[PDB]
């Protein structure tokens, strides 16, 4: 089947990447901002949380 | 995991954080009870017979 | 099968690319801090703790 | 299959399923017995194929390989083809089905690797006597259906492939490389290849572009030419014929780097030539980028023909269809020279013509304005700019401008841009010059220079052929000793001209855009002009240009902002070329200085253009490094560092823009979400770098033509406003116009809501203020592209003013820059003898199914709609002819073109 | 956060009916057709006509 | 010595890597590129040169080269020497022999007799290097 078939594992193999770049973003690490407001909200929030006004 | 877990299986969860720990025996189903508390039986075609 | 193999250029040169620059984009984030992005993921975790009660 | 004997023929084919009895057992023995009996087994050759032809009709893989085993061994093992030459020569034909056996029924690697080398040999030297071919054949058209021959004859061709390929790359090619063991091209191998061909190209497509890419030479493209020719009409029809040709070559533009992708076009133009649609060969002609292939066909319809006929006419109207106009002054020359009539001719070509159906397309269209009418700072001289914004084309509104307060209250660098938009209202009509006249003639020269750039911008829809050009009007401004005023005198003769090069306009831009010695910021406009001219088309990459980049450089170092602009117009000037732009990249980069890096990757992306996936990766290695280098850090030098980051920015855009109308329009969708993620990345990385990548962000999408309109932008909108840098916005509508209405009206949402919304800067607004009036056109009077219409995957000349003016921060300055942003889609329509202003029916459909395009020919089914319609923008481009259930026939085809029609009724 | 009662509201369909399973009045169902499916197809057509589409 | 601190290279070496993925996953497009790149080196020069281009790239041939005489307890060794010396390092703790020198004129005492554990030596000529060790119980008696 050679052709197509060759192409086709060469298609798959395309697929495992796009999937890897995706693991890879949401755990080193998704964005909810732009990027750099949701790692000083984090901290920001570290400030609250020693305060009791919650 | 969340691999082995399905909507409506009861499980037990640890008290602590309330982690879950496994997978508790009997499932629920609501329209198994529907059935039971209208309590229609069910039987053959010779009963009908006539 | 050339069809097939113009698509297969385009889509693999541009898409594995890309996969190469996030992948020194994580670690350049991490340089003006110490680590920057990888522990952004720790401090979500730890912030929200567990459980999490629904209101 | 149960073992029956020789008792009737069935029974011969159920015997050899097993083992047969007439093709190993025999054939063997007598081989290694006597060889006066290798003349007895030329008999049986025959006996060894009716065998084979009763058994191709199987498909069970044990039955056919177990079978005729030792017959493959014999070959090398007991005759070890030496006994004789022609006698083992003739006798392959039942060992090669024997060999396919272990290659494809089975897969084994140990013997597919040791055998494949055996199938090439045989292939090639039994291809001299062309029995080989007849082998092929007989799976190629089959004689049953079942999975088998499907593969079989898939191999067979592979083998070829596997050799030619591999002779290329390796430098010691031949027959002593080691991939299939077998000769180079041969010289009776070579006619082997040819006589594969044509069968392939009867029944199959697979192969067929595929051969000559392996090869890489344009020769086999014209080997090409001599069997398609024959072909156009009796073996399949001329429509498909077509469909195949640019399947070809817009496929392998990503396989074909610069000195190659020239000359394999050439042989697609001739193609075209041979066959009958000589508007097919014209499309083609355009994008070689040469005036030799267009003089050609206008000459084939215009000298042999010693009558008006058809003929003429149908010269006039291809030429006529770039709105460049760079095919305009190639076809008129030999008009005036035939003369059987000038009148009808010259209008015919120039853009004098699509006046006067641009006037009939206003009046379905009528004229809605909805400006506002703020008087009085900052907020004057924004609401005098939109009112030209808003009437793009010909519209009419006369009586506002004649009153000359709201002129007289505008004032700056304000007031010239307000005297320019005004030119704006006349685009594409002759008539204007009036009231610009006034202006040119009286009060501070700010007024006076306004007026010229509104001239170029009416100017051009009428001025090939030199009939009352821009030229004659705007000299005497240029000799003038003022720096402002010549400014934008070779401004708007650039415009008027557009990508039309000519011995005027090229004469008068020749001994200016050549001082920059003393210092000023406005004499960007001089070569900005030149790199106008030049676009569309051949250039010669000026010398003028190159030095005078050089020079300015020496002279000052303060202003940055000029020598920017300056970079920018190089890159613009190349356009159009990109082989040659690799002899100047050198020179260039022979002056060494970290400044003059930065003019080095722009003009980087016009050199590499074509071969541009190796322009890619640098681009890329250009921006990492800015980051590791601050990395290190962490854990007069300002003109050149401001400069460097900006450039570098422009430049990798600029490269993935050229490529992709070019290649592939796939990768288009990927280059849209793909820029967003960019410019968040550079946000954190590069403080200096962000406010760049806002405004370029705009541009990529319109030179591109994007397919997705209404949801990136958008997402994107309500984020810039926070960001800095508020000419983010102008650049946003700009791809946005398309048709107006579809896409523009999420727009005017959207921009109008930031601007109403928060007011934090009156010089935050202005921007704020164009961007939602620019968008927008009233029920989509005209799109724009940047696209040419004749090629959806050649490139603008037009739109190149719009391209320059996002690299720098906003100004008052700029604004005046800003008002041409000229390129103008005519609506198709179908004319006669009396030149009549309305079509009979047209289909329309948002994107053809087929695949066996790439390059565009609509399906007939479609969506039909009535007369008299607007050729509608993206989402709806493909624009397909109705008139053949009438009786009435097409002359010019269309395909989603800007190209107007022209009928035969029976 | 998704409800069953959004479910109920919405189907999950291919539908069996399909035009010209309509025996005929053939105009009815090009009165119907550019009331209900016509303005998605083209917005182009009723901006340019200058009408607000049916409802 | 050996020491296993640094953290500075991890910058160079972090686009030094990135280079290294990004060629190999652009080399698709760089075969058919490099076709019409080698007519003008073969023409011309390799980068600068003639030599080294006339085999396979640069090498045939075993390209690699390893020895070894560590995480063995005998495999090689054959004959070492070794002699006193001042300021040089000198391991008693690596060899089980250590001779003396006769740069001095003096000689050291009887060589061994063999064997093990406590052992007394005997010879008949004290003329081989054997060497001295000195003593703390004479510095006490």
């Amino acid at each position: 089947a050679a052709p197509y078939a060759a192409k086709l594992k060469q298609t798959e193999n395309d697929l495992k990447d796009i999937e890897a770049r995706i693991k890879e973003k949401a755990g080193v690490k998704e964005s909810d901002t732009g990027l750099a407001p949701s790692h000083l909200w984090d901290i920001m929030g570290d400030r609250q949380r020693l305060g009791e006004e919650h | 995991n969340v691999k082995d877990l399905k909507a409506s299986q009861r499980v037990c969860l640890r008290s602590d954080s309330y982690m879950l720990h496994k997978v508790l025996e009997n499932k629920a189903d609501p329209l198994v009870s529907l059935m039971m508390v209208e309590k229609v039986p069910d039987s053959t075609y010779d009963m009908v017979g006539g | 099968t050339r069809c097939k193999l113009k698509l297969l250029r385009m889509e693999r040169i541009k898409d594995h690319l890309l996969l190469e620059e996030e992948f020194v984009s994580n670690s350049e984030i991490l340089k003006p801090f110490e680590k920057k992005q990888e522990e952004e993921k720790k401090q979500l975790e730890e912030i929200r703790g567990n459980p999490l009660s629904i209101g | 299959m149960v073992d029956e004997s020789d008792k009737k023929q069935q029974t011969i084919d159920e015997q050899s399923q097993i083992s047969p009895e007439k093709q190993t057992p025999n054939k063997k023995d007598k081989k290694k017995e006597e060889e006066e009996q290798l003349s007895e087994e030329d008999a049986k050759l025959k006996t060894d194929l009716e065998l084979l032809v009763e058994r191709l009709k199987e498909d069970d893989s044990s039955l056919y390989e177990a079978s005729l085993n030792a017959l493959k061994e014999s070959i090398k093992n007991s005759t070890s083809s030496m006994t004789a030459v022609p006698k083992p020569l003739k006798f392959l034909r039942p060992t090669y089905p024997d060999l396919c056996s272990i290659y494809d029924k089975w897969t084994d690697p140990n013997l597919k690797s040791s055998l494949a080398d055996v199938l090439s040999i045989l292939a090639m030297t039994y291809s001299e006597n062309g029995k080989h071919d007849s082998l092929r054949y007989r799976l190629l058209s089959d004689v049953s259906d079942f999975e088998g021959w499907g593969h079989e004859y898939i191999r067979h061709l592979a083998l070829e492939i596997g050799e030619v390929y591999n002779d290329q790359v390796e430098k010691d090619a031949e027959d002593e490389t080691s991939s299939d063991g077998s000769k180079s091209d041969g010289s009776a191998a070579t006619s082997g290849f040819e006589f594969s061909k044509e069968d392939t190209l009867r029944l199959c497509l697979d192969i067929v572009p595929y051969f000559l890419k392996h090869n890489g030479e344009e020769d086999a493209v014209d080997l090409l030419l001599e069997i398609e020719s024959i072909d156009k009409l009796p073996q399949f029809v001329d429509e498909n014929t077509f469909q195949r040709v640019c399947q070809y070559m817009v496929a392998c533009v990503p396989l074909l780097p610069p000195p190659e992708d020239v000359a394999f076009l050439k042989t697609a133009y001739s193609i075209y030539l041979s066959q009958n649609e000589l508007t097919d060969a014209i499309a083609l002609a355009v994008r070689l980028g040469e005036e030799d292939m267009i003089r050609s066909v206008f000459d084939a319809t215009s000298d042999p023909v010693m009558h008006k006929q058809l003929a003429y006419i149908l010269a006039a109207q291809k030429t006529s269809f770039e709105y460049e106009g760079v095919q305009d002054i190639i076809g008129n020359g030999k008009l005036s020279e035939h003369f059987l009539y000038l009148a009808k001719e010259l209008n015919l070509t120039g853009p004098k013509v699509p006046e006067d159906i641009y006037k009939s397309h206003l009046d379905n269209s009528k004229s809605v304005f909805s400006s506002a009418g703020l008087d009085s700072a900052q907020q004057n001289l924004a609401s005098s700019f939109v009112n030209g914004f808003l009437n793009l084309g010909y519209c009419n509104d006369k009586l506002i401008v004649d009153n000359d307060n709201w002129v007289y209250k505008t004032k700056g660098d304000g007031m010239t841009s307000a005297v320019a938009s005004i030119g704006s209202i006349y685009q594409w009509n002759l008539d204007g010059l009036q009231q610009l006249d006034k202006y040119l003639y009286v009060d501070e020269p700010e007024v006076k220079a306004g007026a010229l750039l509104g001239i170029g911008i009416s100017a051009s829809g009428v001025h090939d052929g030199e009939v009352e050009p821009a030229l004659l009007l705007l000299q005497d401004y240029v000799t003038n000793p003022d720096t402002k005023i010549s400014s934008a005198a070779i401004l708007g003769l650039g415009i008027a001209f557009a990508g039309s090069k000519n011995d005027e306009v090229l004469g008068l831009l020749l001994p200016i855009a050549a001082s920059t010695d003393l210092p000023i910021e406005t004499a960007a406009m001089a070569s900005l002009a030149l790199a106008h001219v030049f676009v569309g088309t051949c250039n010669g990459d000026i010398t003028t240009s190159i030095m005078d980049n050089f020079l300015e450089r020496t002279a000052i170092e303060l202003k940055t902002d000029w020598v920017r602009f300056l970079a920018l117009a190089l890159g613009i000037l190349y356009m159009g070329q990109g082989e040659q732009v690799d002899d100047v990249l050198e020179t260039i980069s022979a002056i060494e200085h970290p400044m003059t890096s930065a003019i080095e990757v722009l003009v980087g992306s016009c050199a590499y253009t074509g071969t541009g996936d190796v322009l890619l990766i640098q681009d890329l290695l250009h921006r990492l490094t800015p980051k590791n280098v601050k990395g290190e850090e962490d854990a007069e030098i300002k003109s050149e560092e401001k400069k460097g980051k900006s450039s570098d920015k422009d430049a990798t855009t600029d490269g993935k823009n050229d490529d992709e109308e070019e290649e592939k329009e796939a990768g288009i969708v990927d280059e849209l979400a793909y820029a967003v993620l960019g410019i968040a990345l550079i946000a954190l990385g590069e403080d200096i770098g962000k406010e760049m990548s806002l405004r370029h962000f705009g541009h990529l999408m319109h030179y591109g033509n994007e397919h997705i309109r209404r949801m990136v932008p958008l997402a994107m909108g309500i984020v810039s406003v926070s960001d800095p840098q508020m000419k983010v916005f102008d650049t946003l509508t700009r791809f946005s116009h398309d048709a107006d209405l579809e896409v523009s009206m999420n727009s005017i949402f959207a921009m109008g809501l930031c601007g109403a919304g928060t007011n934090n800067a009156r010089l935050a607004q202005l921007l704020r203020q164009l961007a939602s009036y620019y968008s927008r056109e009233q029920d989509a009077l005209f799109i724009t592209r940047l696209a040419q219409g004749l090629l959806h995957l050649g490139k603008g000349t037009m739109t190149m003013d719009v391209f320059n003016d996002a690299h720098v921060l906003n100004k008052v300055t700029l604004a005046s820059i800003l008002t041409t942003a000229v390129g103008l889609v005519s609506p198709s329509f179908m004319l006669k003898h009396h030149q009549l202003f309305y079509m009979l029916n047209a289909g329309i459909r948002p994107k053809f199914i087929l695949a066996l395009n790439d390059e565009g020919e609509p399906i007939k089914v479609n969506v039909r709609v009535g007369q008299a319609v607007e050729t509608v923008g993206q989402a709806g481009r493909p624009k397909k002819i109705t008139g053949w259930i009438t009786q009435s026939t097409p002359v010019l085809l269309n395909h989603g073109e800007r190209a107007e029609l022209e009928t035969d009724e029976y | 956060d998704a409800d069953p009662m959004v479910s109920v509201m919405k189907m999950d369909k291919s539908p069996t009916e399909s035009y010209s399973d309509i025996g005929g009045l053939e105009s009815q169902i090009q009165e119907i057709k550019e009331s209900v499916e016509l303005p998605l197809t083209h917005p182009e057509l009723y901006e340019e006509m200058g009408i607000k589409p049916p409802k | 010595p050996r020491m296993y601190e640094e953290a500075s290279g991890k910058e160079v070496e972090k686009v030094a890597t990135a280079v290294l993925s990004t060629t190999a996953r652009a080399k698709a497009r760089a075969k058919k590129t490099k076709k019409e790149k080698g007519p003008n080196e073969e023409e011309k020069k390799k980068e600068h040169e003639e030599k080294e281009k006339e085999r396979e790239t640069n090498k045939k041939g075993i390209k690699e080269t390893k020895e070894n005489d560590e995480e063995f307890y005998k495999n090689k060794y054959s004959s070492k020497p070794y002699k006193v010396d001042n300021m040089t390092r000198i391991l008693p703790q690596q060899s089980r022999y250590i001779s003396f020198i006769k740069d001095d004129r003096f000689v050291p005492v009887r060589k061994f007799k063999g064997n093990n554990g406590v052992v007394v030596l005997r010879d008949r000529e004290p003329k081989e290097p054997v060497a001295l060790i000195e003593t703390v119980r004479q510095m006490k008696d």
